[PDB]
DNA sequence: CCACCACGCGGGCGGTAGCGTGCTTTTTTCGATCTTCC
DNA sequence: GGAAGATCGAAAAAAGCACGCTACCGCCCGCGTGGTGG
RNA sequence: UGGCGGUAGCGUGC
């Protein structure tokens, strides 16, 4: 059921989506929220398990 | 009026400043810019 | 496929911003006025933003994020009307190239002929005419007795603008 | 040539981004259906 | 057979959160820029 | 001797 009401059908969209709606206003691009997407939760710095 | 919005006279010199002189403060300085900047005939952008 | 924004600088950190920006390779453009005369003297002929704390930015935003822009050691923010940033026509850059003129006015006038007020000793509350500018950490007034008007050398910062 | 003191003019802060994250009740708006027709 | 009124739930925004009193701490811009002295 | 924020405490069915 959540794939039917997902609008998205790639990678490329999903990642635009995110980025969308983590930063609204800022213009959506491939190399923007790739970087967005690895370093919210997989990046040393920004993310941080204890 | 200024007694509704007081300068508390404090120790050492320094003087007590009410948010409301500090809002008067920036809406003034805002107004002298816009009126300095349409003098001087800015871009539309500028001027929005 | 590059593009034209406009964005506001931090106080007196324009230089800062546009050195940051001209390292991360994006075009730098700001108004620069000249033929400016303020109080503080010491050859007042020396050039000033025109237009202060705006910046426009020629980049294209695939090469450089606009995030990256917004901070850049220096930029206070851009300037949106609305969720994205506004994008200046190219005729209003086209046009600011070639605009500047240099203006003549200025918001404090040191020219002589011009109405001065004072602050201090009997003559605070009374305006005097100056006489010419004579020396660059300061200039002289011309003060008004009721007999005469004399000129006698003041602290440019002891006068006050009319 | 460098360091301490005074004076005036902006404004989120600081950074070549992101910061948030244990309430309830009332009011307003909006996408989405719907549904009802002329 | 498509357009306008219905509505309907879901989401977003605003306002409130007892009364007196006591004590302590911190703060009451601040940062660039010019002046001046060593 | 003028105020804000934080903290803690007092009296409030025994």
């Amino acid at each position: 059921e959540t794939l039917r009401v997902d609008p998205t059908n790639d990678r490329l969209s999903a990642l635009v989506e995110i980025y969308r709606m983590m930063r609204p206003g800022e213009p959506p691009t491939r190399e923007a929220a790739e970087s967005l997407f690895e370093n919210l939760f997989f990046s040393e710095d920004r993310y941080d398990l204890s | 009026p200024p007694d509704l919005r007081p300068l508390v006279p404090l120790d050492g010199g320094r003087f007590a400043t009410s948010d409301l002189n500090d809002l008067y403060r920036r809406v003034i300085n805002r107004n002298n810019r816009l009126k300095r900047l349409l003098d001087l005939a800015a871009p539309d952008i500028i001027v929005r | 496929m590059q593009s034209w924004y406009l964005l506001y600088c931090k106080r007196g950190q324009l230089q800062r911003a546009q050195e940051h920006l001209e390292r991360q390779a994006v075009n730098c453009l700001a108004p620069m006025i000249t033929l400016e005369k303020i109080v503080r003297g010491k050859r007042t002929a020396v050039s000033e933003p025109l237009f202060p704390n705006y910046l426009f930015v020629e980049f294209d935003p695939e090469v450089i994020h606009t995030t990256t822009i917004n901070a850049t050691r220096g930029v206070s923010h851009f300037v949106r009307f609305g969720a994205s940033p506004a994008i200046v026509p190219s005729a209003v850059i086209h046009q600011l190239s070639v605009y500047k003129p240099k203006d003549i006015v200025d918001p404090a006038t040191p020219y002589p002929g011009d109405k001065v007020i004072i602050t201090e000793g009997a003559f605070e509350g009374f305006q005097a005419i100056f006489t010419e500018p004579d020396g660059e950490a300061r200039s002289m007034l011309l003060l008004n007795l009721i007999n005469k008007e004399i000129k006698h050398s003041v602290k440019n910062t002891e006068f006050r603008k009319l």
